[PDB]
């Protein structure tokens, strides 16, 4: 009868579909799913409030970001700005 | 993990408060500064 859907359309970390059971946090334009959103080193719960990056291929936290960027090659001095980062913003509702 | 609670440190709690200072807490040691009215 109703059909309320308002998000991308497909994953990017898998291939499931988005549906109305995502609960994940508004990223930049690819939302996850709810297992789809963990990190690529500590692979840990993110947190509402905190910073994350975003990684072509996967995300990474805000306690190991500073690591996982060095042993890529993301370093930007000691004490120096290296890149951007964003902030984990609120969950989606399956409505409300 | 993410971050730890100013009172305690519960990374595997299901929810973090945090106000507008940035006092993150857990929620056992949250709910102080609301019914104590202490910091
Ligand atoms: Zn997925
Ligand atoms: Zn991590
Ligand atoms: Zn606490």
């Amino acid at each position: 009868y109703l059909r309320l859907f308002g998000q991308d359309g497909l994953c990017a970390s898998c291939d499931k579909r988005i549906r109305a059971y995502e609960m994940t946090m508004r990223v930049k334009d690819k939302v996850y799913h709810l297992e789809c959103f963990k990190c690529a080193a500590c692979q840990k719960h993110f947190s509402v409030g905190d910073r994350y990056l975003l990684i072509n291929s996967d995300i990474v936290c805000e306690q190991d970001i500073y690591e996982w960027t060095k042993i890529n090659g993301g370093s930007g001095g000691s004490g120096g700005s290296g890149g951007d980062v964003m902030v984990v913003g609120e969950p989606t509702l399956m409505g409300g | 993990e993410a971050r730890e609670c100013v009172n305690c440190g519960a990374t595997a709690t299901p929810l973090w408060r945090r106000d507008r200072t940035g006092h993150y807490l857990c929620n056992a040691c949250g709910l102080y500064h609301k019914m104590n009215g202490q910091n």
